[PDB]
């Protein structure tokens, strides 16, 4: 069978950083030379497994995480890294094996107005542990009284990315997709000659 | 939760939404500028009531975070920055007067016309006018004329106006927690919670009384050099032992004695350096002279900037249609975006000021990664000192044969860089008595040293004794000849030029000493020098997060305004001047009297 990277890849829509999607791939063959002629992207930083070795090993289970973020934010993708993207939004285990690609797609999400329909989260009360998706659009308690709705002391913790064309490298839109390869006592269900 | 770690999470959600809005209104102003319509004049007024109201919010959410209770040095600032009342501690009539006279204040100085020569059908604008006409002159008469008749429309329409707006402005600051409005102004200059690294506005004030007084003999054999010039040139109009007229001073205004150039030339058998024609025999577009500036950035250190530099922004007159205006001005639009805003042209002056404005676009880049608020410099005066030095490094010769475009066969002998001094000094140090005099005249008026009734009186006797010219006419007290500058009218600090100048030459110096040059100061090239670039940039990223009296050590070495750089950096223009004005007259006397 051909795993579903170009749906990953070719998807239309991408989610946002703090509502990130994730799309479980087995029960196929594995085929990275596919997912090399797809572009010239932005980082290829793949920690664990070398990409030499990727057609050369059976993985159980492949994640492929996706995302829009800034150009700034890629370098926050990564085992033992910190920001608002790896604290409240996206953090990476210190396992990591898997591949990490994102490439710039400035072209598709931007609006040249404000494409506000991507957000991130800038406020929580405790950090985010690895591989974790958290989605609530509750008010954040800055002050020491209780929140009655916005206003002083309680911010609206999601804060949206306005994006446009006019924005320099590291700014603009960066879609990234990780591509984990997570491994059990399972026979292997991922494999590719 | 602390005072401080909630003064943190505003100051978060501030920088994002301003950031935001301050590209929304930059982009929109930068629409305007490159291309002038009613609908973008529209959307550029309502960008900016939207970024006001925003700011007035957020200035009325800070006040509940007091600075007692903020320890962390940089959050103070921020909530300092961020706390100023401004005019909304006036009464709503007093703030809706204040504004209505500011905004008749900037439109008579700027539609102002001179029409009482002759007949009213020739109406002489300043800027294209009054400008060509004070740029060069050789009768006495016309330039009286112009200078009389204009000081007369602006001071006879704007004296009671002048009042009130200083009387409103004197209220606003002493509501504002402050003394006066010259207070408020000094109160950027103003270090406060760090130990060793301090400073206050009467420090400001006295060191600035310091500088002056140390830097007055320069300044003096200079206006000795150019009053024997220019008595040579003008028979029978000025005193020996006297002051010259004000209104001869190249520009109207006097703030600027580039003009004079043509009538003090040290040596007319030699030319002055030009690169004009050898930029045009190479046959150079409006791009080459930003891909050299660029490339000599980075052969100092600095790095390159990104293709949204060069796609977005705009560098060529764009014709008949969509007017602009050409004036150079570097855009920091807020996310990553970092455009400069002029008509390049085939000149010596615009190559220059591309590097100008290239070094403030470099200081964005440097300080960008600052928190909203401390994306400025330290004060005022580091943006247009780093520009300047920029410029000063971009000019010299050995740079101009580096880059290719001078003839390496050339030679340089005494004259030329003689000329070159004379032009510097005359463009640099010919417009720091003339800030220092405004800038203390506005003080004291402020304060309230000078009675209101007499205003003129005293602001002629101090010309007279600081900056040494003289009055063509009498003036009685219903004028209000300081009301005619920009600056003035306009509600701006003018003190910003002194602190450029004593920055930029400290900062010039500093550089080009850790460069490894052995000769003249003003040779000194940063150029193919990587460790004067990182000693600069160590500064630049700071930006204002850190005290100015701390980025001014960081780069050169001391924690306070200095002369001795901008001293010997004429050094041998000094001697030149000490060995020609030895028969002449030395010192100007206020006992002179029509
Ligand atoms: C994948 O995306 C490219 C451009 O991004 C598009 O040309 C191609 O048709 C897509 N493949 C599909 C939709 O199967
Ligand atoms: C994830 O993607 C699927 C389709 O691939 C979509 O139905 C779902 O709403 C997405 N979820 C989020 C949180 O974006």
């Amino acid at each position: 069978n051909l795993c579903p990277f170009h749906e990953v890849f070719n998807a239309t829509r991408f989610a946002s950083v703090y509502a990130w999607n994730r799309t479980r791939i087995s029960n196929c063959v594995a085929d990275y030379s596919v997912l090399y002629n797809f572009a010239p992207f932005f980082a290829f930083k793949c920690y664990g497994v070398s990409p030499t070795k990727l057609n050369d090993l059976c993985f159980t289970n492949v994640y492929a995480d996706s995302f829009v973020i800034k150009g700034n934010e890629v370098s926050q993708i990564a085992p033992g890294q910190t920001g608002n993207i790896a604290d409240y939004n996206y953090k990476l285990p210190d396992d990591f094996t898997g591949c990490v690609i994102a490439w710039n797609s400035n072209k598709l999400d931007s609006k040249h107005s404000g494409n506000y329909d991507y957000w991130y989260r800038s406020l929580r009360k405790s950090k985010l542990k690895p591989f974790e998706r958290d989605i609530s659009t509750e008010i954040y308690q800055a002050g020491n009284k209780p929140c009655k709705g916005k206003g002083p002391n309680c911010y609206f913790p999601l804060e949206s990315y306005g994006f446009r064309p006019t924005y320099g490298v590291g700014h603009q839109p960066y879609r990234v997709v990780v591509l984990s390869f997570e491994l059990l006592h399972a026979p292997a269900t991922v494999c590719g000659p | 939760s602390t005072i401080e770690e909630q003064a943190k999470t505003f100051l978060d959600k501030f920088n994002h939404e301003a950031e935001d809005l301050f590209y929304q209104s930059s982009l929109a102003s930068w629409n305007y500028n490159t291309n002038i319509t009613e609908e973008n004049v529209q959307n550029m007024n309502n960008a900016g009531d939207k970024w006001s109201a925003f700011l007035k919010e957020q200035s009325t959410l800070a006040q509940m975070y007091p600075l007692q209770e903020i320890q962390n040095l940089t959050v103070k600032l921020q909530l300092q920055a961020l706390q100023q009342n401004g005019s909304s501690v006036l009464s709503e009539d007093k703030s809706k007067r204040l504004n209505t006279i500011l905004n008749t204040m900037s439109t008579i100085y700027s539609t102002g016309k001179v029409c009482n020569p002759d007949n009213p059908q020739e109406c002489l604008l300043l800027e294209p006018g009054l400008n060509e006409i004070m740029a060069n002159s050789l009768d006495y008469n016309e330039r009286l004329w112009a200078w009389e008749s204009w000081r007369s429309e602006v001071g006879k329409q704007l004296r009671p106006l002048y009042e009130e707006y200083v009387v409103l402005k004197n209220e606003m600051a002493r509501a504002n927690h402050y003394e006066d409005y010259g207070d408020y102004w000094r109160g950027d200059y103003e270090v406060n919670g760090v130990d060793g690294y301090d400073y206050s506005r009467g420090q400001l004030i006295e060191d600035v009384e310091h500088t002056f007084e140390e830097i007055k003999p320069l300044y003096e054999h200079l206006h000795a050099y150019v009053r024997a010039k220019l008595m040579n040139a003008y028979p029978s109009y000025i005193s020996p032992i006297g002051c010259l007229p004000a209104h001869l001073l190249g520009d109207m205004w006097g703030r600027f004695w580039t003009n004079l150039y043509s009538l003090t030339v040290p040596f007319g058998q030699k030319p002055n350096i030009d690169v004009t024609d050898a930029m045009v025999d190479q046959a150079w577009d409006a791009q080459r002279i930003f891909k050299e500036a660029e490339k000599f950035f980075v052969s100092v250190g600095l790095p390159n900037m990104t293709q949204g530099f060069w796609e977005n922004s705009m560098l060529t007159d764009p014709g008949n249609v969509q007017k602009a205006v050409c004036h150079p001005t570097a855009w920091d639009l807020g996310k990553g975006d970092f455009r400069i805003l002029m008509c390049t042209k085939v000149t010596m002056d615009d190559f220059l000021t591309a590097h100008h404005e290239m070094g403030h676009i470099q200081y964005d880049m440097a300080y960008a990664a600052q928190p909203f608020l401390l994306r400025n410099g330290a004060n005022e005066g580091f943006h247009e000192a780093v520009g300047e030095i920029m410029s000063l490094s971009a000019a010299t010769p050995k740079h101009l044969k580096s880059i290719g475009l001078l003839s390496p066969d050339f030679q340089e002998d005494n004259e030329t860089e003689i000329n070159f001094l004379l032009k510097q000094a005359l463009t640099i140090v010919g417009t720091l008595p003339f800030t220092y005099m405004l800038e203390k005249w506005r003080w004291m008026v402020f304060k309230g040293e000078i009675p209101k009734d007499q205003w003129m009186k005293k602001w002629w006797e101090m010309k007279r004794e600081i900056v040494g010219v003289v009055e063509p006419v009498p003036h009685d007290e219903t004028y209000c000849d300081p009301a005619s500058l920009f600056h003035v009218s306009n509600d701006y600090s003018f003190i910003r030029y002194y602190t450029r100048t004593l920055y930029q030459f400290q900062f010039q110096e500093a550089l080009c000493q850790a460069a490894k040059h052995e000769g003249p100061l003003h040779k000194c090239d940063i150029s193919n020098s990587t460790e004067a670039g990182q000693k600069l940039f160590n500064m630049l990223r700071l930006g204002k997060s850190e005290p100015w009296t701390l980025a001014l050590e960081n780069v050169v070495g001391a924690k306070n305004m200095n002369v001795r750089p901008l001293l010997n950096y004429f050094e041998p223009l000094f001697t030149w001047l000490k060995d020609q004005n030895k028969n002449s007259f030395v010192g100007w006397s206020t006992d002179w009297s029509p």
